[PDB]
């Protein structure tokens, strides 16, 4: 299609219209759901015209955090399923590690080609990539710690630092990770430009057990 | 033959190391100057490795790299150390043994005529590690180690060949090629002394001064003396950075436009100021002390009265005492006297006069932080690199505060004091001498500690207590005019004629008064006393 | 101590594989010679 | 005249760069390094010095370390950068690893055999250079490729073999862990730090960033940039740009209303869009910074308010302030320590904080038991000692000891007590 003088919304849209969050299925979370669609869907959906006015680019980034058996991965794989991209590339959380000298850094690398692949042939047109990293704490430890004695704890997470933001730019992916305890997650890995929105998501309130109630019956 | 007649090492770029050089000519080439007949004769054989190490940045490599152009030998063959390794199987030890296919074709074609083939190995350590590393893993880290040992050592007889190794850490190298036979002769390259850096500074800026780039004011034996600690590349650091300050001062970086003044260009030219410039930018990587007791001194003397001459002339009388007399290897003083007197300043003034080779001081606030036993291997440390130089002086402060003490349980550290009171009897090795200073402010409970017995003489240090004194060190700090400086002092022999408060809090008070007349600094002295 | 090490894994090739132009492949310089030939004589025939 | 292909370009400007901050950072680093790259060769050769072919710059994360390195490699009219990501060198097959470090440098060789010292400028940058780099020595792997690439860097930097046509640019966070050879007078020579932005830095970063907003008229009358500086006190360049984002992403989500309802958007509502004021105040609570986590905590110390009961609380404000003056005014008083006593329930910890946080110095902190509850006793020891060297910086500091006596753990029964903590502390 074309975009005709009136500003019409995009062609290929990440959304559509026909949302709502009574739709997804997961219940009782419905403020966290707000912000992280107000952060991160937002600024896909506006013409790129007002976008590019304005000279910000889009998160790349999201971090899901809490206690063990509450909604995390549900959320993840609805967002992965429901909504218009590529499909996504699912990474379990000792998947990485390789047994020869220079395999497990090959590894983190190898996730983003196409991505970098199909930003370089076609530019702001690029359909969306999503990434999805499973029990993050496993490897990415706080450098310099006691552990890892081999030399392997600290050439991954500066592998992935380096791949997330780096000399050569890239804004048409969509990474997120999930975990338990965000206390042993490096230091660098939590900063603007590097998974920016963190949630926690919490035990659920007596409406939030109706709501739950009321989804699975 | 082995050395070109045409050759005198003037010419050549190393400067500042000359005895090196003449251990290396002696027991390296030495052999190889007589015809042949005379070492059989003598049933002597040739030396077969050289070893040189040395820290970062001493000049190992240029001697390496202008020894072939210098003394006449066949061009030598250089190879980094990991650049031998290679991938198919048996690659490796094939390089090795490839090496020395010339060697022996000539030895084999001439017997005792063939000339002198030298191989040098740059970053010997890099392939050559430990033969039983470990690791359960691919061998050939280790077979090509017995390679070379094997044509080093089974040579079937080659007596023409020298292998030169240069390395920045000996202890990682394989204890096998560390024995008769195989890389004997070990020469160490250490910091160059005041006469060589001089050397390594005239060689640097010969060319900037043969062209009359270099202004006359300049001059190097100041830059020779200030620059305390600098090697070699340092020295060369420096001096390109002082030339940048120069060259900034036409082309104006960033600032405005590309302004080239075509004129000034002609009359380019270093002057002292960008040295100093140039001095505040680069800085040594070595150190050790020369710093600390400076700034120990920072607030300065003030001879306020008879009893700091006196005290400064009895450390001059000592100093000279253990310069002198060969029969008086050791000697210890103690300083004591109230808190806050002053003590520490004299004990390094004297030191900084003394004007001895080897000069520290051990404070608690280095060894803060540690744990025990690495204060106890830091103090053992520093003692053992005392006892290196022929005249030693040694300062030790707060003693009480090392072995931490408190009047509660009493608790302290028993192991520290023991290994000090032994320290401090142990007289160093043959010809050399030592002076150590201590100071405290506890003399009774030293006295308890019955530690009062390895201390030769000590030295009291009362506190000021005349008024004139008062107004001396006033009159020095130009705290007032002097009508106020008068009236003070008048005002204060009446309000509180007896006097007691030390040195520290007068010059605290004297500015606290400054910031904020004497209903501040007479009140705040009098409330002290 | 005990179990607290672990260990990586190098690998080399294969001698026999040695270089790269080991005829076969590399001897497609001579092969190549032959096919010259067919080919002249190929234009020859055609022609 | 200027050669043929001056890199630095005749005229150029530390105003085009793009970088807000670290004016005094940009002099050093042209002086020392491309000052003698402009200058006519034959004066150069007089001189009989050689160009520098090292830089590092190093500091905590955020700071426009990365930037930087970008914006010399584009903007310099040299050959095109030869980025390596961190443990990109690695490689399965053995003697593959020292082979691809030495193949980075092969066209720079190539080029000054041939055409001399008239050869182009070539760079190539190594980002996180401490991931491979470590000191040579410990037992890392267990196979020993550390240590090869090391000796094979080492031996191409400098060698036996002159090169004086390239030039290497490293990144890092840690500069203890980089091995000591690299860092002699020859080998990365120029080393900067780069840290967090002054007010005025945090005004020029917020005028960069907010650049075409405000000339697309998409901005509104109403905001103040130096207010917002003034309010983000501890915002390091990283975050300024989150802070953008986050008011922008507020500003549109008034139209679209992604959840409840689609097809608002229309031309009237876009037509119009304008960031205001109550925007980023908005956006201030979604954006928190990561060093400034201190002053909350005094912050929160003081929430029972304070009331002037009576005048001696008035007087002890003033002594605390007097003493900050001093403190502030004074060239050779670089130390000065307080001691404040009472009875139990006094409200001691109020007072002291409120005398610091009416202070406005760049760098205050806390410590107290709360924060080293949990920890073993060589753990707060390294905090303590830790939070001390951090507080040597800034050129103006203040720092706040709570309760003395429940840090060495005082229990009057024993008596008990920790003598380590209690040395640390009277050294310190
Ligand atoms: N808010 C919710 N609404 C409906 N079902 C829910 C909700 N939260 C959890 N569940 C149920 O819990 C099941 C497991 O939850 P989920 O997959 O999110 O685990 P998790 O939080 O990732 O746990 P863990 O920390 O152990 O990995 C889901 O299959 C779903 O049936
Ligand atoms: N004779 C002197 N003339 C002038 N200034 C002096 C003199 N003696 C000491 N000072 C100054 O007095 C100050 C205190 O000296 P110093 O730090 O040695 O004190 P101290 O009594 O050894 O310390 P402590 O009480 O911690 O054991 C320093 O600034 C020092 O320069
Ligand atoms: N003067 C500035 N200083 C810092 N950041 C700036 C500045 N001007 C703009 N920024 C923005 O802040 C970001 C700073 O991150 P940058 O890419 O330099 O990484 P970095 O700070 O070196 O991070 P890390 O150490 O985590 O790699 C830039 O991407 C840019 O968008
Ligand atoms: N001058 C004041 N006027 C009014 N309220 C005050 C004043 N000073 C302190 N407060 C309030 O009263 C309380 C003071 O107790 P705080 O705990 O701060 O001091 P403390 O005596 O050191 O404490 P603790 O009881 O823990 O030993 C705080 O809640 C503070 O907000
Ligand atoms: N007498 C000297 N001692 C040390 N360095 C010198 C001397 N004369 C010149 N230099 C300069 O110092 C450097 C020598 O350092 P080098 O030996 O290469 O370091 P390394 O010891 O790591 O090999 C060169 O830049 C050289 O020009």
């Amino acid at each position: 299609l074309k975009s005709s003088n009136s500003l019409r919304p995009r062609s290929n849209a990440v959304i559509r219209p026909d949302f709502k969050f009574e739709d997804l299925g997961v219940g009782g979370l419905d403020k966290e759901f707000t912000k992280i669609f107000r952060r991160a869907f937002a600024s896909r959906i506006f013409p790129p015209s007002v976008i590019e006015k304005l000279g910000i680019s889009h998160v790349k980034g999201l971090l899901l955090y809490g206690p063990p058996g509450t909604g995390k991965t549900l959320i993840a794989r609805k967002i992965g399923t429901m909504l218009n991209a590529k499909e996504p590339k699912i990474v379990n959380g000792p998947e990485i590690l390789s047994k020869y000298v220079g395999s497990s850094e090959e590894n983190i690398r190898n996730l983003f080609k196409d991505a970098e692949a199909e930003y370089r042939a076609k530019g702001e047109e690029s359909s969306l990539h999503i990434i999805i990293f499973d029990e993050l704490d496993s490897v990415f430890k706080q450098r310099g710690s006691r552990g890892d004695g081999t030399g392997v704890g600290d050439n991954v997470v500066n592998q992935l630092l380096a791949k997330m933001d780096g000399v050569d730019q890239l804004n048409n992916i969509l990474v997120i990770g999930m975990t338990n305890r965000k206390d042993l997650i490096d230091s660098a890995l939590l900063r603007p430009g590097r998974f920016e929105v963190q949630v926690e998501i919490h035990l659920p309130d007596e409406k939030g057990r109706l709501q739950i109630f009321d989804i699975q019956t | 033959a082995v050395i070109r007649p045409d050759f005198k090492f003037e010419d050549l770029g190393v400067g500042g190391l000359d005895k090196e050089f003449t251990k290396i000519f002696r027991r390296a080439f030495a052999s190889r100057i007589f015809p042949p007949s005379v070492i059989e004769k003598l049933g002597i054989s040739h030396v077969k490795g050289l070893l040189l190490y040395g820290p970062p940045g001493t000049g190992k490599t240029l001697i390496a790299r202008k020894i072939g152009t210098m003394l006449n030998a066949k061009e030598p063959k250089i190879v980094n150390g990991p650049e031998i390794l290679s991938k198919y199987v048996g690659s490796s030890e094939e390089n090795i043994r490839n090496l020395f296919k010339d060697a022996e074709a000539e030895y084999r074609a001439k017997g005792e005529e063939s000339s002198l083939h030298i191989i040098i190995f740059d970053e010997l350590d890099s392939v050559f590690k430990q033969r039983g590393s470990r690791g359960d893993g691919t061998g050939v880290g280790d077979n090509v180690v017995n390679q070379l040992l094997a044509k080093m050592d089974g040579v079937d007889q080659l007596n023409n060949i020298l292998v030169i190794g240069m390395t920045n850490r000996k202890d990682l190298i394989d204890s096998a090629l560390l024995r008769p036979g195989r890389f004997e002769v070990q020469v160490e390259i250490h910091l160059p002394d005041e006469k060589g850096r001089l050397q390594i500074f005239d060689i640097q800026t010969k060319k900037m001064r043969e062209n009359n780039m270099m202004s006359d004011d300049v001059n190097l034996a100041e830059l020779a003396a200030l620059t305390k600690n600098f090697s070699g590349a340092e020295i060369e650091g420096l001096v390109k950075s002082a030339s940048s300050f120069a060259i900034n001062k036409t082309v104006n970086i960033g600032k405005g436009a590309t302004k080239l003044n075509t004129k000034d260009i002609a009359k380019l030219k270093v002057t002292r100021e960008d040295f100093l410039n140039a001095l505040n930018d680069v800085t040594p990587a070595f150190g050790i002390s020369e710093e600390d007791l400076k700034t120990c001194v920072e607030g300065g003397m003030m001879l306020y009265s008879e009893r700091v001459n006196s005290i400064l002339k009895n450390g001059a009388r000592y100093v000279r005492q253990v310069r002198e007399s060969d029969k008086s290897r050791l000697v210890s003083l103690l300083i004591h006297g109230p808190a806050g007197s002053g003590k520490t300043a004299l004990a390094a003034e004297i030191a900084l006069k003394s004007g001895f080779p080897f000069i520290r001081l051990i404070s608690p606030n280095e060894l803060s932080g540690m744990s025990e036993s690495a204060k106890i291997a830091y103090i053992d440390n520093t003692f053992r690199d005392a006892y290196k130089s022929p005249l030693n002086i040694l300062v030790i402060d707060s003693l009480e505060t090392l072995v931490d003490w408190v009047p509660i349980g009493p608790r302290f550290s028993n192991n520290i004091l023991q290994m000090l009171k032994v320290a401090l009897k142990r007289k160093p090795p043959q010809d050399r001498r030592l002076l150590i200073m201590t100071t405290t402010s506890a003399y009774s409970v030293l006295q308890q500690m019955d530690i009062l017995s390895c201390f030769d003489n000590e030295i009291a240090v009362p506190n000021m207590t005349n008024l004139d004194e008062l107004n001396n060190v006033m009159i020095e700090s130009n705290f007032l005019d002097d009508a106020g400086r008068v009236k003070v002092i008048n005002e204060l022999s009446r309000s509180c004629p007896n006097f007691n408060v030390g040195i520290k809090k007068t010059l605290t008070n004297i500015e606290t008064a400054r910031h904020d007349p004497v209903n501040e600094l007479v009140e705040l002295m009098t409330q002290s006393a | 101590d005990v179990g607290g090490q672990q260990i990586f894994s190098q690998a080399l090739l294969n001698a026999n594989r040695r270089g790269e132009a080991k005829t076969a492949l590399a001897e497609v310089q001579a092969r190549h010679q032959e096919l010259l030939k067919l080919e002249k004589s190929m234009a020859e025939l055609t022609q | 005249r200027p050669r043929s292909n001056a890199v630095i370009r005749p005229d150029f400007k530390f105003e085009d760069l793009g970088v807000g901050g670290l004016d005094k950072e940009f002099t050093k680093i042209f002086r020392r390094a491309f000052a003698s790259r402009i200058f006519p060769p034959s004066v150069i050769e007089k001189l009989g010095i050689s160009h520098v072919k090292g830089l590092l710059l190093y500091g905590p994360p955020g700071t426009g370390k990365t930037l930087i390195a970008r914006k010399i490699g584009t903007m310099l009219n040299a050959k095109e950068p030869k980025i390596v990501n961190g443990p990109e060198i690695l490689s399965k097959y053995v003697g593959s690893s020292e082979e691809n470090i030495r193949n980075l440098f092969k066209d720079a060789e190539a080029e000054y055999r041939a055409k001399g010292e008239e050869s182009s400028l070539h760079i190539i940058i190594f980002d996180e250079l401490d991931s491979v780099f470590k000191q040579r020595g410990s037992r890392g792997d267990g196979t020993g490729v550390g240590d090869n690439v090391v000796n094979q860097l080492l031996a191409k930097m400098d060698g036996v073999d002159q090169l004086n046509n390239i030039l290497v640019i490293g990144m890092t966070n840690r500069k203890d862990l980089i091995d000591s050879a690299l860092l002699r007078p020859g080998r990365f020579e120029v080393q900067v730090e780069i840290h967090l932005p002054d007010e005025k830095g945090r005004l020029q970063i917020f005028d960069i960033q907010t650049k075409k907003m405000r000339e697309n008229n998409m901005m509104s009358d109403d905001v103040n940039l130096a207010e917002l500086a003034a309010l983000t006190k501890n915002f390091s360049g990283a975050e300024i740009e989150g802070l953008v984002k986050s008011a922008s992403s507020f500003a549109i989500n008034k139209t679209v209303n992604i959840g409840k309802g689609a097809t608002k958007l229309n031309t009237k509502d876009i037509a119009k869009l304008k960031v205001t004021r109550e925007d980023f105040l908005n956006a201030l609570n979604d954006v928190t910074p990561a060093f400034g986590i201190s002053e909350e905590d005094l912050k929160t110390c003081v929430e029972g308010g304070m009331m002037l009961y009576s005048e001696r609380v008035n007087s002890i404000l003033k002594n605390g302030a007097r003493y900050v003056r001093q403190v502030r005014e004074s060239d050779k008083s670089r130390l000065v320590s307080l001691l404040i006593h009472g009875p139990a329930g006094s409200g001691k910890t109020a007072l002291a904080a409120e005398i610091a946080l009416k202070s406005g110095f760049p760098f205050i902190r806390l410590i107290s038991p709360n924060e080293l509850s949990g920890m073993s006793e060589s753990a707060k020891i390294a905090y303590i000692d830790n939070t001390f060297r951090d507080a040597y910086k800034s050129p103006l500091n203040i720092l706040v000891i709570d309760s003395l006596e429940t840090l060495v753990d005082w229990v009057p029964i024993g008596p008990r007590f920790s003598n380590n903590i209690l040395q640390m502390l009277k050294v310190a």
